[PDB]
């Protein structure tokens, strides 16, 4: 690749009490045009840790396959659930594919976010794992995980990595990361984690022209990997002066 | 003349491969080590052999990574070359991932390279044994043949006349798992002593012993603690 042609926009994931929550935008677009409007763009890389990506897309997608496959030969050789690869073994990974490719200035145009839970200490989901089912689609509660037992991961594409307790790519690093510095807590309940990543997603989508407000929302919990039911964002605008008519205002000078 | 025994490539009429299993009766030819371990630890011990008067002992155990030690049996230089790839392992493993590597990957590994070396007539199988003593969520004690297998044991013992000391493991299986750590080094030690010549003794020069454990990274027993555990050996054995 030499540049970006298709591109999603924003990822935001989140620490709270009972696991990991990311969101991104089901949105990728060719330049200014809004060319696909339902792409997924946070991927399951096993039961406890998941992929999501900014930027260009088929370097999301290689990235996607190289991580499948190094997911399903995991698989082969385990013996027992402590054999399954973490969060931060693929983390590791994937900072050292983006490394690799930048010394031969060969990068893959994308920030992608690595998280997942870090413990296997919390459910027994790695026992006996199924990768072409999905049994959650049973009637038990969430365990409340410990936040150093999670796991949120950042790569950019000169390998740059770090961890933190909520991490944010694209505009989201402006925009959403104002307001989580400002407010994000520790062990915050499924409501207020939505609440907040909702608020950011809201000003996302007014300010960041390439956003959308067509959200998919992803956790990893005790129940493993949950994919939830896409949704529309109802965003109204925050003052009556936007709607105001035009031709109510002085006729003359630079009213506009 | 076996007329089947020359090439490595070649199988016997019976279907068998004979430079392979030569390369493993080099390893009855090594000095004795055993390995045990109980729910928490486990413990290497084996005899160093002595060229002559003059000489110093030829180490038997060597460490491979903060919690991966190994000791083996056969031609040393087989061993040093191995001894190289799982320390390099190990060591990639963690500048890469930065993580302890899987222990059963890297043993996997190793028997992937025993096997390599057995089919093409231009190499030769490694004429060595590996025991391999590790704690990685439990303790675990390994094995590697020349032919490309290997096994996971609860004791373990090879080298010349190790069956003696082996008798003895089989006797007392049953009691390494819930006994505590020094119980554990008096019994690798007396399984060790087991093996002896009529004539010979176990010296702080020729014994040697590690202990690798939850919160024990391998480690060699100092001389001062290795000769007071001979005593108590020596004394119980007196009994």
């Amino acid at each position: 690749t030499l540049g970006p042609v298709v591109t999603g926009t924003s990822v935001i994931a989140i620490k709270y009490k009972h696991g990991i929550m990311i969101a991104a935008d089901r949105k990728a677009s060719y330049g200014s045009y809004a060319k696909f409007q339902n792409v997924e763009r946070i991927f399951k890389i096993n039961n406890k840790t998941v992929m999501g990506f900014s930027g260009e897309l088929a370097d999301a997608q290689y990235l996607h396959e190289l991580l499948t496959r190094k997911n399903i030969n995991n698989l082969s050789e385990k013996k027992r659930k402590e054999d399954m690869y973490t969060p931060q073994h693929y983390h590791s990974y994937v900072s050292r594919v983006f490394y690799v490719r930048k010394n031969r200035i060969d990068p893959l145009f994308n920030n992608i976010i690595i998280a997942g839970i870090n413990s296997q200490k919390y459910d027994n989901n790695d026992d006996n794992v199924l990768l072409y089912t999905n049994k959650n689609n049973n009637n038990e509660e969430y365990k409340e995980i410990h936040k150093d037992d999670l796991y949120i991961g950042f790569v950019d594409m000169h390998g740059t990595n770090f961890c933190d307790d909520y991490i944010t790519t694209g505009y989201a690093r402006y925009f959403a990361l104002t307001l989580l510095r400002d407010h994000y807590k520790d062990n915050m309940t499924e409501e207020e984690a939505r609440i907040l990543i909702n608020e950011c997603l809201r000003i996302l989508y007014f300010r960041d022209a390439t956003s959308s407000n067509f959200i998919q929302i992803v956790k990893v919990t005790s129940k493993g990997v949950e994919y939830e039911e896409p949704y529309i964002l109802p965003c109204v605008l925050n003052s009556a002066d936007y709607v105001y008519p035009s031709t109510l205002l002085p006729p003359a000078g630079c009213m506009w | 003349r076996n007329l089947y025994d020359t090439d490595n490539i070649i199988y016997s009429p019976e279907g068998r491969l004979y430079q392979v299993e030569y390369a493993s009766e080099a390893i009855k030819q090594g000095t004795c080590a055993v390995a045990i371990k109980s729910k928490d630890y486990v413990v290497v011990s084996g005899l160093k052999k002595c060229i002559s008067k003059l000489s110093f002992p030829q180490e038997k155990i060597f460490k491979i990574d903060d919690y991966i030690g190994i000791s083996m049996s056969g031609i040393t230089s087989d061993a040093k070359v191995l001894t190289k790839f799982m320390q390099n392992e190990c060591l990639s493993h963690k500048f890469l991932y930065n993580e302890n590597i899987n222990i059963e990957s890297l043993v996997r590994s190793v028997a992937d390279k025993y096997q390599k070396n057995t089919q093409k007539s231009s190499k030769r199988a490694f004429g060595v044994g590996l025991m391999i003593a590790a704690y990685h969520n439990e303790p675990c004690i390994f094995e590697t043949r020349p032919n490309g297998s290997y096994f996971e044991y609860d004791a373990l013992s090879f080298g010349a006349r190790s069956h003696a000391s082996k008798t003895y493991l089989e006797k007392n299986l049953h009691l390494f798992e819930e006994c505590s750590l020094e119980e554990l080094i008096l019994h690798c030690l007396k399984a060790l002593k087991c093996s002896l010549s009529s004539e010979s003794e176990l010296t702080i020069s020729n014994t040697a012993l590690a202990v690798v454990g939850k919160n024990h990274p391998w480690q060699e027993i100092s001389s001062l603690q290795l000769e007071e555990y001979l005593s108590k050996v020596k004394m119980d054995a007196e009994q």
